[PDB]
């Protein structure tokens, strides 16, 4: 009876907690990837001119 | 995920770009090394003429 009434904490919590962490994770992503493309891009760019 | 596959297709144009140059270096390369290993033999069977 008792431990019921405060599941409904558990639930709100965890929704914010699971949101936090995906948007973080969505923005980390986004500019790991953002990274990732200048990075690769510059090293096959200047990789052609080793090979001219 | 988006923005994952986005960035998979410009390294993919970079890539292209790349890998295209290679091949067309190469057959330059490939080409004049062929004249290079052979020119022994052009200049030899020709020799062997006067000899």
């Amino acid at each position: 009876y008792l431990h019921s009434l405060g599941k409904a904490r558990t639930a709100q919590v965890q929704k914010d907690a699971r949101i936090g962490e995906a948007e973080a994770k969505r923005d980390a992503g986004i500019r790991e990837a953002k990274a990732k493309q200048e990075k690769v891009s510059a090293q096959y760019l200047s990789e052609i001119e080793m090979a001219k | 995920l988006d923005v994952k596959f986005m960035a998979d297709t410009k390294i993919a144009d970079s890539k292209r770009a790349f890998e295209l140059q290679k091949s067309a270096f190469s057959e330059e390369v490939n080409i004049k090394t062929a004249e290079a290993q052979l020119a022994y033999e052009l200049q030899g069977a020709r020799e062997q003429q006067k000899i």
